[PDB]
C-alpha cells in the first residue's frame, strides 16, 4: 500500500 | 521504553507545535460539483502527505510497529484533516478555509450534492472553537489525541494509553498555565474532548460522501486518498 | 431549574434513580436460528429498549427542560449509542461476550450470523474490554450514559433564541464532568489521575459515536434487504439519520 | 413522529 511506503520513506 | 513518556509538558507543546504541517493553497485559478470535488480531493491529497510525515514527529507515533501506523492513520485521517479545516476557519465565522485562496461558504456546498449537510457541521465546530477560544497549543494537543484514539480500539495499547495520558497531562498544563482555577480546567478539558465525538460524527459522514462520489466515478481520486478511504470498508 | 442546582451526590442519585430496566429477548437454544430471526431478536428488543430509553431521557437531569422539538432531536442523534453503551456496560463481566439480554449472550461466532456484523460485534467487545481494563464503576456509566443523550446532537440542531437552548446543555454537561471528578476524588484518585481517567471515559465517547455510525449504516442495509422486521419507531430513528 | 409523541405521553 502507498501508506506503507510513504510512512518509510 | 518510549522516549515520549519522558518529556515534559513544555517538551510535548514544542514538539507538536514543531511537527505542525504548513498551510497549503489551492488553485490560483479565480463551481460545480466537479469542480468543487476536484479542488478538494486535491487538496487532500497533498495535505495527507504532509499529514503522514507529520505524525511520524508526534512524539510515542514512530514507537508503534508501521502495521499499527498505518492502522491509526487509516483510521484518523479525515477527522485530522477536518479538525485541521476547522481551526484554519476558527477567524472566519461563516466560512471553511480549506486553503488561504479558497474560502468556502454554506451556500457552495449546495453546490456538491449531499455537502450542506457536512459544512454545516464543520462550521458549527469551527464557531465552537471560537467561542470556546481554543489555542494553537491546545489544538496541537487535540489533533494529536486523535491520530492515537481513533484506532486505538480496534487493535503497546498500553503505551498509546500512556502517550494519551501524557497529552492529558499536557492539555491540563497549558490550561493552568493560562490560569484556569481547577474546575475551569476539568470543565474545559470535557468540553474539548466532547467535540471529539462530533468530529468523528463528521468524519464518519464525509467518509460516506467520499465513497459515493467514488461510485459516481465524477472526479478521480488519487490512489492514496483511494487506500485511506478503501480501509474504511 | 432543578437540574443546575444538584450537587454531586444528588446527581449521581438522580441518574441511577432513573435506570431503564434489563429487558429479555425470545431467544429460544431449543429453536434453530436464521440470519433474519437472529437479527429479528435484537431489533425486536431494541425496540422495546427504546421505549424505556424515552422515559429514561426524561428522567435525566435537564433533559425536559428543553423544547420538545429539541429533546425529539437529541434523541434521534443519540438512541443508537445510547443502546449501544448499555449494552458494552452490561456486558463487561462476560469477556469475548455480549450480553442483549440475560437470556441472550452472544459470541463473536453466532454475531457472523448477520452479514457483516462481526465488524461491529468486535468493536463493542473491544468496548467492553476497555471498560474492564478501566474498572469503569456503575456511577461513571450512568454519567456517560447521559453525557450521550446531551451531547451527541447539540452540534447538529433558529434565531440567537435556539442558542439558549445550546447554551442549558452546556451547564448541564459541565455539572456531569463535575460530577465524574467528584466519584474519581472519592475514590482516592490523585488529581493527575482524575484528569487523566475522565480523559479516557470521554476518548471512549467517540468511539461510540463511530460503532454507532457503522450500526446505523447497517441498519439502513437491512431495512433495504426487508428480510428482517423492523419496527415503526425503529424505521422512523433511522430515517431521523437518512 | 412517534417519538414526539411517546415524550409527551
Ligand atoms: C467530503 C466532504 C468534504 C470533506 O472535507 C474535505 O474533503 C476536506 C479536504 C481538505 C481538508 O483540509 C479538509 C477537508
Ligand atoms: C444495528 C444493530 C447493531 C448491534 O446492536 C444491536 O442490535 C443492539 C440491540 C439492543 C441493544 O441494547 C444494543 C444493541
Amino acid at each position: 500500500k502507498i501508506l506503507h511506503r510513504l510512512l518509510q520513506e | 521504553n518510549s522516549l515520549a513518556l519522558s518529556l515534559t509538558a513544555d517538551q510535548m507543546v514544542s514538539a507538536l507545535l514543531d511537527a505542525e504541517p504548513p498551510i497549503l493553497y489551492s488553485e490560483y485559478d479565480p463551481f460545480s460539483e466537479a469542480s468543487m470535488m476536484g479542488l478538494l480531493t486535491n487538496l487532500a491529497d497533498r495535505e495527507l502527505v504532509h499529514m503522514i510525515n507529520w505524525a511520524k514527529r508526534v512524539p510515542g507515533f514512530v514507537d508503534l510497529t508501521l502495521h499499527d501506523q498505518v492502522h491509526l492513520l487509516e483510521c484518523a485521517w479525515l477527522e485530522i484533516l477536518m479538525i485541521g479545516l476547522v481551526w484554519r476557519s476558527m477567524e472566519h465565522p461563516g466560512k471553511l478555509l480549506f486553503a488561504p485562496n479558497l474560502l468556502l461558504d454554506r451556500n457552495q456546498g449546495k453546490c456538491v450534492e449531499g455537502m450542506v449537510e457536512i459544512f454545516d457541521m464543520l462550521l458549527a465546530t469551527s464557531s465552537r472553537f471560537r467561542m470556546m477560544n481554543l489555542q494553537g497549543e491546545e489544538f496541537v494537543c487535540l489533533k494529536s489525541i486523535i491520530l492515537l484514539n481513533s484506532g486505538v480500539y480496534t487493535f503497546e495499547k498500553d503505551h498509546i494509553h500512556r502517550v494519551l495520558d501524557k497529552i492529558t497531562d499536557t492539555l491540563i498544563h497549558l490550561m493552568a498555565k493560562a490560569g484556569l482555577t481547577l474546575q475551569q480546567q476539568h470543565q474545559r478539558l470535557a468540553q474539548l474532548l466532547l467535540i471529539l465525538s462530533h468530529i468523528r460524527h463528521m468524519s464518519n459522514k464525509g467518509m460516506e460522501h467520499l465513497y459515493s462520489m467514488k461510485c459516481k466515478n465524477v472526479v478521480p481520486l488519487s490512489d492514496l486518498l483511494l487506500e485511506m478511504l478503501d480501509a474504511h470498508r
